[PDB]
RNA sequence: UAAGGUGGUUAUUGCGGCGGGGCUCACCUCUUCCCAUCCCGAACAGAGAAGUUAAGCCCGCUUGCGCAGAUGGUACUGCAGUUUUGUGGGAGAGUAUGUCGUCGCCUUUC
RNA sequence: ACGCUUGGUAACCGUGCGUAGAGUGCAAUGGCAUAAGGGAGCUUGACUGAGAGACAUACAGGUCGAUCAGGUACGAAAGUAGAGCAUAGUGAUCCGGUGGUUCCGCAUGGAAGGGCCAUCGCUCAAAGGAUAAAAGGUACGCCGGGGAUAACAGGCUGAUCUCC
RNA sequence: GUCCAAGUCCGAGAGGGAAAGAACCCAGACCAUCAGCUAAGGUCCCCAAAUAUAUGCUAAGUUGAAAGAACGAGGUUUGUCU
RNA sequence: GAAAUAGCUCGUACUCCCCGAAAUGCAUUUAGGUGCAGCGUUAGUUAUAAAGUUAUACAGAGGUAGAGCUACUGAUUGGAUG
């Protein structure tokens, strides 16, 4: 496992192995990419996703990967604090925490989404 | 001769099988090495012993290549 | 070689409180000399502090 | 509705064929008792059934 | 003699030899054999082995080989005389082949009926089992 | 319709071989900064968009390696009597054969 | 397996094949690669007060264990940590020693001493340990019992023996 | 013979059968009766009941209680192929 | 003293009715003795009672018989390459 997928996929086995989430605090999955960063909302309990955001929309400034990171942040958070999610279980979806995925935190962190 | 030796047993198997109740502190199998798997309201403990979490009913289903997943069903 | 070492408290007996926290461990007189110091929890002061071994 | 009574004797049987004789009302040779035909006594006589003779 | 050059233990047990083997009653690379047709399990020593061999190859004097379908493979001990019983198995004594009705012991490809029926009937007179002569069927 | 993300299903789901594709994916160019090599920007991290389906990835075919696998018969075995047997259960191996997956939820698309 | 000075296909290096044949201090079994195997950073939870509920069970004992409170280590956070991948590494009671403790302290006040918590001293190894302290002969023997147990003979079976 | 495991019996159990046998087969004895039906096992006599019926084999008194070998044989009945 | 002690042998007196075992496990200066557990008797408790026994239907975990080894560990017959 050394392809840069399969090293991937291996971190993320063992965070699944103890990360999930019910209806209530459900988990946020981030995949990063070469470009256009995205993040999800997973129930992983019972299937259905409960929302989903990215840097492709009528809402994000152009700049550096760190700044979009934190943008997305925060729309997430925004758009996540409307039905009623308060809290949630961030997960890595295999990267490391530092750069994007930590600015995409912090923007998260900043807004509510208590976690 | 020089082979008149053994050790007391230890009285393993499986506890509670797969279709009657247990409670929130059952213990469900006794293990030497983790050979049937904790799965969902049940945990394991240092000598691999299977602990129930909850009361419900238990559930073995082997699968995953052949391994058992012992988990407990709500009630 | 493996001793039996009593950590004793070492910022208590200087206060106005009686007792002595210990904590009876086991070292190795060979591989681990020079009297261990390891932070443990006072339950007198209520409050985590280092035990110099006796 | 069969009838069913014992002809040999629980002397020599184990313990299994002895409590499923006293299952049924059966407790001495000359015995002879009346039961329904459920599949529930269609596994006492196959049990014991070379100690018994079931008529109808 | 024919027996292991190791094994892993030294002494094992004597079970239960239940009949009517189920594997190895077929002939193949010979046309013709012996069959056991006893009716209980039987215990094939390595002398027993060798007598009948060499009893089978002396006749036939160079032509066919003797496929041998067995080989002596679990040791049977026996505790000196004059011992009162019981101070731990005795030591291995010889080793021995568990041979089941129906098992096939020697075979024979290379001579033909008349001469290959002769070596068996002479081989079949050192071994402890009723012998039966079979054929095969593609012949 | 197509792709990306994320789950359920014990490889009939895998491995290999042969052809096709790129709004999203991926290689690709650099190391000032955040970060790192018991040596190396190889990996991780960051800053970009000159090029590319070559590879990763996804599709279509392949019984090739794997995996699954009957019906029938046999071994074995519970109960009853006995050299025989009668009633029920019934394998393993092997043969024919099957398989190049299937089921959800989100975003961009037609 | 293929390449390369020492270097030898068994030292180190480079590229492939390799689901586990390695390793897990020490015997065997079970388990472990989405590691229980190996490395780096920071640390001492190898904490205090405790034990919902079970497995073993003559007793004495033994094993696993979830919530709560007080303060901690790591981690961004979830979360983990009340010693080691799990089963062996052990010794009851009495007596005596050390540390803490207005608990008691024989008229009163101290003290000697005792009590409670932590802990030390036994190849008590014949390891449920009869004492702090222990070897032999009797054909000079004696008493109480046994065919519960041997020597002669009988009985069952032939390893040995003899014969075919 | 000895040491374990799953049953039954004797132990602590009378009665009937195998000629006589603690365990083998049938069968669990509250008494009394010059009553009847059966289990195991049997019906020529000792000794209760068939010198009963139908079919075939054995010539060895094999057998009528239990229990035998490797290896011989032109004993006999019977099925198939040839 | 003295009726020393004897985990040893022997003996233990009238009748009728009812129930009815064990020769196993763990310890023992213990093995032909005891202590606890297991099996028995007497009496009393569970009531809108509870528990037992046999069988049927449904649902579970196992690695014995069997089978197989080119599926590991060990052994192993015969041919092809060498």
């Amino acid at each position: 496992s050394l392809t840069k997928s399969e090293r991937r996929q291996r971190i993320k086995f063992r965070i699944r192995k103890t990360i999930s989430g019910s209806a209530a605090k459900p988990r946020l999955s981030v995949f990063r990419s070469n470009k256009e960063i995205y993040a999800q909302l997973i129930d992983d309990v019972n299937g259905v996703t409960i929302l989903a955001a990215s840097s492709r929309e009528k809402e994000i400034a152009k700049g550096t990967n760190v700044e979009i990171a934190a943008a997305v942040g925060k729309l997430v958070a925004e758009k996540a604090l409307k039905a009623g999610i308060d809290t949630i279980t961030f997960d890595r979806g295999g990267y490391l925490y530092h750069g994007r995925i930590k600015s995409l935190a912090e923007g998260a962190r900043a807004a509510g989404l208590k976690f | 001769s020089k082979n008149g030796r053994e050790s007391e047993s230890k009285r393993l198997g499986v506890k509670i099988y797969g279709g009657q109740a247990a409670i929130a502190g059952n213990i469900i199998v006794r293990q030497r090495g983790s050979k049937h798997n904790p799965g969902e309201n049940v945990y394991i403990s240092k000598d691999h012993t299977l602990h129930a979490r909850v009361a419900g009913v238990v559930k073995f289903q082997k699968k995953r290549d052949n391994k058992s997943y012992v988990s407990i069903i709500p009630f | 070689n493996r001793i039996q070492v009593i950590l004793e408290c070492t910022e208590h007996k200087t206060s106005g409180v009686p007792g002595t926290s210990r904590y009876i461990t086991t070292k190795n007189k060979k591989n681990t000399p020079d009297r261990l110091e390891i932070k443990k929890f006072n339950p007198i002061l209520k409050r985590v502090t280092v035990h110099k071994e006796i | 509705k069969l009838l069913v009574k014992q002809v040999r004797s629980k002397i020599n049987c184990p313990l299994s064929q002895k409590r499923g004789l006293e299952a049924l009302g059966l407790r001495k040779l000359g015995q002879v008792v009346e039961h329904e035909s459920n599949p529930a006594i269609l596994g006492m006589i196959n049990k014991v059934k070379h100690l018994v003779s079931v008529e109808e | 003699m024919l027996q292991p050059k190791r094994t892993k233990y030294r002494k094992v047990q004597k079970g239960r030899m239940k009949g009517n083997s189920q594997r190895g009653h077929e002939l193949s690379n010979g046309m013709f054999g012996i069959k056991s047709v006893h009716e209980d399990g039987m215990f094939l020593t390595s002398r027993q082995i060798e007598a009948a061999r060499i009893a089978a190859t002396r006749y036939m004097k160079r032509e066919g080989q003797l496929w041998i379908k067995i080989f002596p493979d679990k040791p049977i001990t026996k505790k000196p005389l004059e011992v009162r019983m019981g101070k731990g198995k005795g030591a291995v004594e010889y080793w021995w082949a568990v041979v089941k009705p129906g098992r096939i012991m020697f075979e024979v490809g290379g001579v033909p009926l008349s001469v290959a029926k002769e070596a068996l009937r002479l081989a079949a007179q050192k071994l402890p089992v009723k012998t039966k002569f079979v054929v095969a069927r593609d012949f």
